[PDB]
């Protein structure tokens, strides 16, 4: 096996802990479904980043609501480039798979679709 | 072909816009680029002085140049405007056709 | 082999370069001991993050005091969620092992024990 | 000698860098200077409009120009890219030799 | 195969989008050349970080100018330690190779050479 | 007429001012415009690298060019300064007379 | 005759005096052309407003470059509602016409088209 | 006919978009009823201003909820004079009527009644 | 009749309520005298704007000291363009007259004379 | 011999290093010409001061472009009195001459002429 | 002759232009009287400095009220060391005299007496 | 005799009163030794300047620890040009000597050596 990163992003409308957690769950589960991941045992790590305007909650907490208790979770704050899409939660997961790079699916939700690399 | 790039130096944004707009509107130019923020060192009278200035790059043609010179002199607040034309050796054909269509 | 992240965290009482470096060493060495890592050759990379209140030193510098000269070291600043534990240094190491996900030990020191995922 | 300076006008930093990098990397240019912050007034369709733009100054040669034009058209997001070449009358000899060594 | 991180850094003189993008390209290409990487298929992920004084552009955008369309790209903001080298762009790439840790080359450009771990 | 615009690329404001001042003061130029904030992508050795740079636009004449080249080489901190002259096709007559009066 | 307001808006990419003036001219002339106004004698007044991020120039100055020397010109700063379109110049002209309200044309340029009341 | 301005004002208790919009509707409709305006065709323009403490919404948006789609709408921010009544929305409408100046009714609602020119 | 705007401006030396009110009165009365206005019945509305440095009083209050009780009065804050003339009070009045545009006189007092469109 | 100070001042339009350096050169050379100084050997020291709005460069650097390598150069920041002339570079030179106080010429350039003690 | 500096200082109670000017005059005249200076021809230069809390006026202006029109006057802002005496105006004059260093008198007024070097 | 300025500079690592005073003493004594000054009677004045980051003490106080009780001492704050050397104490002394300008030695200590005019 090798390692492939999986990326995705979701936006929220407000900095409310419930919204952050709910959005984080939606994104994490969608990423895992897209790539057929039925177990968290395949994840080496997950890194979450957020924009400067979301400070009421940590997305990493949502990960433990869906059972990723043993997956290392790290988070960081993003660079505030003017003109960027506001209120964005981004996730990079490191997946221990044999899937080719071009067969890994990435997930962009809500307004994050505009930043999809297509 | 006779296509040319004219460099006009202006003291302020109001002048830069006023001239650039007039030249394009009147078809003395097809396109004017304004480059802000220059520092100008030049000889004046008996010494060397500095000024601010902006640079206009005017994409025009040689046949309209005589008209351009007069129009710029009328608008530009100097006894001696700095207006010089550099020739175009070659270029994108569609672009050059475009300049001619929009100039004159 | 595959890749497993190793996580840990430690807190400090003040933003003093000596405290940061000392704490970072304690945490890194403890993580490596916990997982039996006798060589830095097994580490793909180490990512350090800190809270907004620790700016006097870079934890990554401590890593070179314990000899991790060839281990890629990256660092980032954490999201300032109100109510979070202050003065926290967190580390994610990426380990090139064949150890199962649930056999990787994580280390939480000082007041960071309260944030341990247990 | 055939050395030339090509002026290419681009809409954004991403385009400016993408083109500048491609031309130098592919040896269609020895050196590209990017001048940011332009204000562009030009005739479009039936009226006078403005845009932002950046200016690229490409130090190349006439023999590579045909290739440059095609490569820029492929990268530049316009039907009609603004690509014009101004000739070099004279210059630092070592520099001009350098441009030729690095172009083509 | 296993995973090795690749590090490098470059500095810029001003926070101008063109400078950031140009510098990012120079650094990414140099890292890849140094390690003989002829394809982006070998990269699991790339993480970019920047100092607090570079906010006009995202280095990750440069990565797509050189064709890394399928490489997961994540970015984060660095810790503002006083006295640090200003205007620095740092990159950590995760490379799916069989190259030994001590055979991976790292790249430091411009003023970033002063922070090279040598 | 022989009037020319010389493009000199410099690494910093100190160099830009030092050269611009020397050329005007010594009558190798009548006017120098400094355009700040450039991004420079160029081939160096075996690869493509970037730098900052400023651009000087020197309004001079061809007969003074040989002197200009030597003076710039003395002041400019490079083995190979980038000094190129673009010809002036035509321009404001008073301005061109002025350049000649102040150059040489 | 009666009075009808004419509205329009234009956006700019940066707070540069030249851009502001150029944009203002484009918008004013386009408004006048749209409604067939061949003389400034029909304008009772023009009110310009700008967003909080455009402070390098007064749009009213542009009006005198196109000859509106006798048209009363007033300007004001807009309310900074989060999420609003940035760098927007808006103009309200009061036109002394007999044109019906629904025959007055309004002009939205550049990114201001998204805020057109259609 | 001639032109008469119509003025009114309303206060809100909090900077909530719903409150702003609801208050704006109440005020606009009340102004129109007070003066017998059965059609928006008589309005040359409407200018809204707000105090510095109301930034969550634009009052002008409310105007389109009550159908003033063709009425030119402009808005601006008010001068923050200390001691002034907080959270105030003020409206000036320009009405193309033959009504005498002293027969035009003005509307002050909620706490704005204290600033009525009586 | 039609509508013509009347403009004028005055400067003050300090942000003192008395100075603001006194200056406002001087300007309003001078504008009305210049144009021969013997009654406030001819004014559709008056709009006052001030620079960012005058916050101790509302110019509109002065208008009621000279009896403009039935004239709609609106005020707004001006755009802080660097280099602008400080402490300026500007007034736009909308006058229901048959006076040609070029026969309307405008008033600039104190240091505001430098900004007169002549 | 004795000591006489020489004063002068120049203004710039923007805080651009090139403008500062160019302006500084113009002023220093003009001061020296005005007083007939053919050598820097006569200068005991030069003190430069600038207003609070010029921070991109040190005027003292310009002095070394014109060869004052052995002249002691000191610089300081000026008192920000409101209403003062912006962007001003002031120079005091201490000249070891036998010139009477009233025969020393002072130089004021650009907008600094308004502050000349005449 | 040689050069001797003369120092003195005075404090004021408030940042009022009149107080600054009056205090400056008192101090300058007292310094000159203390040292027997009957003419300004003996002064090479005068340097004024003030604390960070006095910004309403320039002390140098006072110097021209007492006739020092030809004396070069320079001013600068002082270092805000916590605990320092507030609202202090300090003056250094350079006097072209043959007076021994220990025969030059210095003047400290009001609360500045506490900082006298005795 | 005539007047020659003497310059020097020293840097400190932190804004601690002891460090400032100690550094100031080292620099002053070194300047005096370099130029052979055995007495303070030859000094007309000393001017100290510091960077914006040193506010815990006044360098002038150090001068009285080494006995310069009768030497006029003035101090000022430096211009904060970005990129400048931090924590710098600079001194200009005015020396009543017959020493030629090019025989006066200047002193640069610690990191200030990088700014020496050589």
């Amino acid at each position: 096996g090798s390692v492939r990163g999986i990326r995705g992003a979701i936006t929220v409308e407000e900095d409310t802990p419930a919204a952050i957690l709910a959005a984080t769950i939606e994104l994490l589960l969608k990423m895992l479904e897209a790539n057929g991941i039925q177990s968290y045992e395949e994840l080496a790590a997950v890194i979450f980043t957020v924009t400067e305007d979301l400070t009421s909650a940590f997305p990493a907490e949502a990960a433990r609501l869906i059972g990723m208790h043993r997956v290392p979770l790290l988070s960081a704050r993003e660079v505030p480039v003017p003109g960027s899409l506001p209120r964005v939660i981004r996730v990079l997961a490191l997946w221990n798979t044999d899937t080719p790079q071009d067969r890994v699916r990435h997930v962009y939700l809500n307004e994050a679709v505009r930043l999809r690399p297509d | 072909g006779g296509e040319e790039v004219v460099l006009i130096t202006v003291p302020s944004a109001l002048v830069a816009v006023k001239i650039a707009h007039a030249l394009v509107e009147e078809r003395l130019a097809a396109c004017v680029n304004i480059v802000p923020g220059l520092t100008s060192i030049y000889r004046e009278e008996g010494s060397v002085v500095s000024d601010h200035e902006l640079l206009l790059l005017v994409k025009t043609t040689t046949d309209a140049f005589p008209k351009l010179k007069e129009r710029v002199k009328e608008l530009h607040p100097y006894e001696v405007p700095e207006i010089v034309a550099l020739p175009i050796a070659e270029g994108n054909r569609e672009y050059l056709d475009w300049l001619r269509e929009n100039t004159g």
